[PDB]
RNA sequence: GAAUCUCUUUGAAGUGUAGUAUCUGUUCUUUUCAGUGUAACAACUGAAAUGACCUAGGCUC
């Protein structure tokens, strides 16, 4: 179709407007535009054939056509990255290729690494550690070489991540004495540089795996650092944070060479380089031994304190940090630290304009947070009251995050009764006069009222004024945030017993359950489930039964998160409240779920799946299964799917006698798709039940016997997935000789093909070794277990990979080893006693 | 039990003795042939499917009619699959190396031995 | 890419569980790896252990031990050929 | 696309079938019992039956079956001529005749375009074994058939009258058939048809 | 993983740490995805832990999880419980064709 | 809120990733040799006899 044409691209494929060499090399220019510019149909298909026929095409006009396309600036990430897939397909398929091209491709996909994204870092990582194996390490070390002497910083970054990733896929032991290369290179300033970052990126990939190898980069780290360059000597005490942060406390013996030289780099060069090297030695601090911690820790706080004062951003956001890793150091004590560390701390670096940045804000909150460890909790939040009521309401926000953190951890037990009022004095004032829309503010409330509970009654009251003064409210944004922050509150209400409160609060919440705007519907349901979650189901006031009729209506608002909790609420009131709403109505529910479930959410789709075990447990399960199987017969495999795990779980609720004969009578329908959600149905309702099944396992053989028989794949398919479950749950109990059977029909199915059927058949194969032990399954595995056909044997040897795997011991008796059979054999299986 | 192509094993004296060993059940045939395992004629004439008579009496076959609501006691389905079913097994099964084939079709072969107990 | 994964798989379970026949193994590879296990359940299980000591009837069930230990390696044979 | 027929199961153990070729299996699909093949929609089926692949099969199933051993633009008024039997005799048995009339340039003045006007009448022996009602039968028929003029029937209980032997020398021109050639005279310029 | 199949996997020895689940995965053993009756929390090696990277879903690779994850009992009894370390590497061309096609 | 009159009626569609199956269309030997390949095939890769005689064949030239 070659849906959406690129004029310039297409202009520049030219090629074909309207001899292998001329086809080959046709068609394949073709297919390329099929993925980049083309009909998701399509370009599926070209992926397909791109890939079968990727080893046919010569990679010379494969990369020759495909490669330079990425140099344009009219790409798109949709398109550029439907180039970069083929990319890696044809990469790994080919396995090898010649340098030149190894250079191209590494130089088109290496900035993927610097790009915003995770998303596109991940597939930039991806084709590099593909190639690293296709071309090796000498290739790949021939080609940083000249791009490392490159003027060019864009580049010199780009080929510092990509030789890092290289480094990372071929091993860093390989790749080293290049690093020791690049690194003590004493001819180019910048291959100094990034042969330095590359040491930075290596450590951060490899993580905690850098310590086998730390040895060498701290080599690079020792005699590099002491250039006379200073963006040398920075970039160094960066890597120092780096590999101390990955490096963990262990490495602290290596790191003792380079721990000398950033003292007297403190000590003088000040500025910026003070930055980076007080991040390294703020780093080295977790890792110092407790003497040598005490030591130079307390050398360093003065450095800090006098510090506090740096106009710049950078040497705040590093004095932070070794103040949040200094916090763990036994040595100084929280004595010391309430007595100036802390004081200076709470008046410096809490102005408003610090509550301004939101990349400082980060570190401000974890470095306070780190400092509440040591310090009194009381004595934190003591100094974290004032920034509560401040009128900025960003200010306030970093006010609450701090807040949060802290009494997570520690809790406020140990504050007092006044300023614990204080506390949620401000936290009152500040929610209620809240500008911004953000959600963090009745999550750490939440959070805070989850810390101290019994507490709160004389408190408990005017908060739930405030909750029901903004449940009336004109922007939905506060709606729906007050409404999250009932059914956060609710259990709490719990513990000071004031259920009729609870009542009143069901009251308001079910009468404003009519409004329009979704978002805050969903909210509102949600405070509906903690409440009659929490509170007995006879007190509630509505009451129930008058409730879930309201409810009905609902599921067909649409959007997602109205029927995310609105099924859960239908659940919670179909497990607490069997009695209260009329059978019919669980039947209207019925239907209404069971169009419900096309729905694109897996945990929309699940929950209502699960609901259907409540629904059994109350109603009629033949009730239920009546609706369940008519819809079987509708092509949307969402549906027949999750219909099939709905008979599944009213099958582990209700138990199989019931579900199961009207199962097989399902199964007897001649429709496919019926089959095949029956076979599946089946499979589930035996997965829920682990001892239930031992009982009804005969009469599923005459079943699988038309399943596993039968001409689809799809059939054999399912029928083998139910073989799983039944076989790993019945195993043992007995049953071998129907399991016995069940295999029979299975062996001949190891040949088939497709990746589903294979790996179905495989999976229900070593069920079947745990029910019937491996000596019979062995039995087909010898009897097969070599074979000239290089297609049987490819075949079976991996039935004997799993078996290996699950079992070595048990096979060890069944290996049908003779004297004859082998020279060796073992002397020692013949002795008799 | 050794046979032509087994000329062409890489270790023929091996695949041999192991292929021969006692209990060891051959490869099913159906390799060498191209037709997937089933483009079986016969495939065409099976039955869709046979409710177990011990399952048939539970009259669900009645209530719900699966050829081109229905609530039955729990006592009688318990006891179906339990109290009558307890010591019911399928009639056929199979035995250590029955492998089943293309062409083969079991039905034939379970009325046949059900014929020579009662037929004497 | 499903195959292809199984191929990264088979390395994978090779390298930790040793010797898996992937297609085309040699009888020689093969069988090393059935007198390995073997071997090492025997002296694996204190039982089998004991009962190899007492019917080959050694001085000390150590030495049936570690003659199964040295029996693993394929040159043990011609080192008792040379005592 | 079904043109609203029903195709049975296979299982259902066999109303005339279109085609009895096209099953369903045990299971929804669609199959071809000779070819062996399964069709996912009708559609698909419609491609297999204008296939060369089934064709081969059914002259495959056709060779089988004996090793086991213009129709539409024909004109039709469906006028009833006038016939004129009666019983003749030579030597040495007795033989029928019948003089069928046709018109009198009455209404074949428009039609003239040499289009089988050439072709004379023609005579057929038909078994009473079928026909439209099936209802009794057991006798054979003397057919005479003209292209505008409708068909016309003679019974004929007598197992065998006038079924002479090698009446003339053996001369192969065929025409239709030993029938209408052996006896059968056409007098185009009076339009009159006699048949002994 | 069972269904993606581009989903590489760890298969180290395991540590003593436990493997995150964001509450959006809550519920799936992390081989075979299944909700049922789970056993033993997961366990992973140290290399997939460090930093940032420890807070994500060992399933999705990229959500930060709350939950603990849990081989099922069908999975505990195939052995795969013990197999090594899960967790999934690459985040896998579902999700990227996702990511991709949204924005 | 209540009272009266006339007339009328009833008695919504949709997505992507991987993968599978099934039609149909289309292709097909002049003969050998050798290699790859295959379980053997198949398939693929290379070359090329021309002449005479006898009743598929030739220790033929
Ligand atoms: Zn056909
Ligand atoms: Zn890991
Ligand atoms: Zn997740
Ligand atoms: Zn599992």
């Amino acid at each position: 179709d070659l849906m959406f044409f690129k004029p310039s691209d297409h202009k520049y494929f030219a090629d074909v407007i309207s001899n292998k060499d001329e086809k080959k090399e046709r068609t394949l220019s073709m297919l390329l535009l099929k993925i980049k510019n083309g009909n998701t149909a399509s370009r599926r298909t070209s992926m397909r054939i791109l890939t079968d026929k990727a080893v046919t095409f010569g990679p010379e006009m494969i990369f020759n056509r495909l490669l330079p396309i990425l140099l344009d600036r009219s790409l798109e990430d949709q398109e550029r990255h439907l180039m970069i897939k083929t990319i890696d397909r044809v990469l790994y398929q080919l396995g090898d290729l010649t340098k030149p091209y190894v250079h191209k491709i590494l130089v088109v996909a290496a900035p993927l690494l610097i790009d915003e994204d995770p998303m596109v870092r991940s597939t930039g990582q991806e084709i590099i550690t593909n190639l690293s194996t296709v071309a090796g390490l000498k290739t790949i070390l021939t080609v940083m070489r000249p791009d490392i002497e490159n003027e060019d910083e864009y580049v010199r970054n780009v080929t510092s991540r990509a030789a890092a990733v290289v480094a990372k896929a071929l091993g860093v032991n390989q790749l080293l004495p290049f690093i020791n290369a690049a690194c003590h290179s004493r001819k180019s300033w910048k291959a100094r540089h990034t042969g330095i970052k590359i040491v930075q990126q290596i450590g951060i990939l490899l993580g905690i795996g850098v310590l086998n190898h730390l040895t060498g980069l701290m080599s690079c780290i020792k005699d590099c650092l002491m250039d006379d360059h200073v963006p040398v000597r920075i970039v160094t005490a960066h890597t120092l944070s780096t590999l101390a942060e990955n490096s963990y406390p262990y490495g602290i013996e290596v790191f003792n060479v380079v721990l000398e030289p950033l003292w007297k780099g403190i000590r003088s060069h000040r500025g910026k380089v003070l930055s980076s090297f007080l991040k390294a030695v703020g780093s080295m601090i977790p890792l110092m031994d407790p003497e040598y911690a005490g030591y130079y820790t307390t050398e360093a706080m003065r450095i800090i304190r006098r510090e506090f004062d740096s106009p710049d951003d950078e040497m705040k956001k590093t004095i932070l940090l070794v103040l949040q890793k200094c916090s763990a150091v036994e040595s100084i004590t929280p004595k010391f630290l309430r007595e100036e560390i802390a004081p200076e701390f709470f008046q410096k670096f809490w102005v408003r304009r610090v509550a301004l940045d939101r990349p400082l804000n980060k570190v401000v909150t974890y470095t306070t947070v780190t400092l509440a460890k040591k310090l009194g909790c009381s004595y934190t939040i003591d100094k974290l009251l004032t920034p509560l009521r401040d009128e900025a309401e960003p200010f306030r926000t970093m006010a609450v995050h701090a807040v949060t953190r802290t009494v997570n951890l520690l809790g406020t037990a140990d504050l007092d009764e006044r300023l614990e009022t204080r506390l949620i004095d401000a936290l009152l004032i500040a929610f209620q006069e809240q500008t911004n829309s953000d959600s963090i503010i009745f999550k750490g409330f939440g959070a805070v009222t989850v810390s101290l509970d019994i507490r709160m009654k004389p408190f408990l009251a005017p908060i739930v004024s405030t909750i029901l003064n903004h449940l009336k409210h004109k922007t939905p944004l506060v709606r729906q945030h007050a409404a999250d922050l009932c059914a956060i509150l609710i259990p709490v209400i719990k513990n000071c017993h004031e259920f009729e409160m609870l009542n009143k609060l069901n009251i308001i919440l079910y009468e404003s359950l009519g409004e329009v705007y979704p978002e805050v519907l969903g909210s509102i349901i949600n405070a509906m489930y903690c409440i009659t979650s929490v509170m007995d189901l006879d007190k509630l006031q509505p009451p129930i039964n008058q409730i879930l009729p309201t409810l009905t209506p609902i599921l067909r608002n649409k959007h997602r998160k109205v029927e995310v909790n609105t099924i859960k609420f239908v659940g919670l009131i179909g497990k607490l409240a069997p009695t209260y709403a009329p059978p019919k109505e669980w039947m209207r529910i019925c239907f209404e779920l069971l169009e419900l479930l096309k729905s694109t959410n897996k945990e929309i789709r699940r929950s209502a799946n699960a609901t259907f075990g409540f629904i059994a447990e109350a109603i009629g399960p033949h009730d239920v299964l009546v609706a369940l199987l008519n819809n079987l017969k509708v092509q949307e495999r969402q549906l027949r799917v999750c219909t099939a795990v709905a008979i599944g779980i009213v099958a582990k609720v209700c138990g199989p006698y019931n579900v199961l004969p009207v199962i097989m009578n399902e199964y007897t329908t001649p429709e496919t798709n019926v089959q095949n959600g029956v076979l599946k149905a089946m499979s589930f309702m035996f997965e829920y039940i682990g001892n239930m099944s031992k009982d009804y396992i005969y009469f599923i053989t005459p079943l699988l016997e038309d399943a596993l028989t039968d001409r689809d794949l799809v059939h054999r398919q399912t029928a083998s997935n139910v073989i799983t479950h039944l076989a790993l749950n019945c195993s043992g109990t007995g049953h071998e000789d129907a399991f016995i059977h069940l295999m029979n029909l299975l062996i001949p199915n190891i040949f088939e093909t497709s990746p589903h059927a294979i790996m179905r058949i495989l999976e229900g194969l070593e069920a079947l070794s745990q029910a019937l032990g491996p000596g019979l399954f062995m039995n087909y595995i010898w009897a097969g277990l070599f074979h000239p056909a290089k297609n049987v044997r490819k075949a079976f040897w991996r039935v004997y990979n799993n078996m290996y795997v699950m079992y070595q011991d048990a096979m060890v008796p069944f290996y049908p080893v003779t004297p004859d059979n082998n020279e060796e054999y073992i002397e020692e299986l013949d002795l008799v006693l | 039990i050794i046979e032509w192509y087994d000329c062409d094993a890489r270790y023929p004296g091996l695949l041999a003795s192991i292929k021969c060993t006692k209990n060891v059940i051959p490869v099913p045939s159906h390799w060498q042939s191209k037709k997937e395992y089933l483009s079986g004629r016969s495939l065409l004439g099976k039955r869709p499917f046979e409710l177990p008579d011990i399952i048939k009496k539970t009259n669900i076959e009645q209530m719900r009619s699966t050829l081109p609501a229905l609530d039955l006691d729990y006592k009688k389905l318990h006891d179906v699959f339990f109290k009558i079913g307890a010591n019911w097994k399928p009639d056929h099964l199979l035995c250590f190396g029955d492998v089943y084939y293309e062409n083969r079709n079991l039905f034939e072969e379970t009325n046949w031995k059900r014929m020579v107990d009662h037929k004497r | 890419a499903e195959k292809q994964r199984q191929l990264k798989l088979q390395k994978i379970y090779k390298q930790k569980y040793i010797g898996l026949g992937d297609e085309s193994t040699t009888r020689e590879q093969w069988q090393r790896n059935v007198r390995n296990d073997t071997l090492n359940t025997l002296q694996g299980h204190s039982a089998s252990l004991e009962y190899v000591s007492l019917s080959r009837g050694d001085l000390s069930i150590r030495d049936t031990r570690i003659h199964l230990l040295k029996s693993m390696s394929p040159g043990y044979k011609a080192y008792l050929r040379e005592e | 696309l079904s043109k609203g027929e029903n195709v049975p199961y296979t299982f259902q153990d066999e109303q005339v079938r279109s085609n009895p070729y096209i099953y369903k299996n045990h299971s929804g699909k669609l199959v071809c019992k000779l070819c062996n093949t399964m069709h996912m929609s009708w559609s698909s089926v419609e491609r297999h039956l204008g296939g060369k692949k089934h064709g081969l099969n059914v002259l495959r199933r056709g060779i089988s079956i004996e090793k086991s051993s213009d129709f539409r633009q024909q004109q039709k008024i469906i006028e009833a001529k006038q016939s004129l039997k009666n019983n003749g005799t030579i030597p040495g048995s007795v033989g029928l005749a019948i003089q069928v009339n046709y018109s009198s340039e009455v209404k074949e003045n428009s039609v003239d375009s040499d289009d089988k006007a050439k072709v004379p009448p023609l005579i057929r022996i038909v078994s009473g074994l079928e026909l439209s009602d099936t209802k009794q039968k057991g006798k054979k028929f003397l057919v005479i058939a003209y292209e505008p003029f409708e068909n016309i029937a003679i019974e004929l209980p007598p197992n065998e009258i006038l079924f002479s032997e090698n009446n003339d020398m053996d001369n192969n021109n065929d025409g239709v058939d030993e029938l209408n050639k052996k006896c059968t005279f056409w007098d185009a310029i009076s339009k009159l048809y006699y048949v002994q | 993983s069972r269904h993606q199949f581009d989903l590489i996997m760890c298969l180290k020895q395991p540590g003593v740490q436990t493997g995150l689940l964001c509450e959006k995965c809550d519920g799936k053993c992390p081989i075979c995805d299944s909700y049922v009756r789970p056993k033993r929390k997961v366990r992973v090696c140290e290399n997939c832990s460090f930093g940032k990277q420890a807070k994500n879903c060992i399933i999705c690779n990229l959500n930060v999880g709350v939950n603990d994850a849990f081989y099922c009992w069908e999975c505990c009894r195939l052995g795969k419980d013990k197999d090594g370390c899960p967790r999934i590497l690459n985040l896998g061309s579902n999700r990227l064709d996702r990511h991709f096609e949204k924005k």
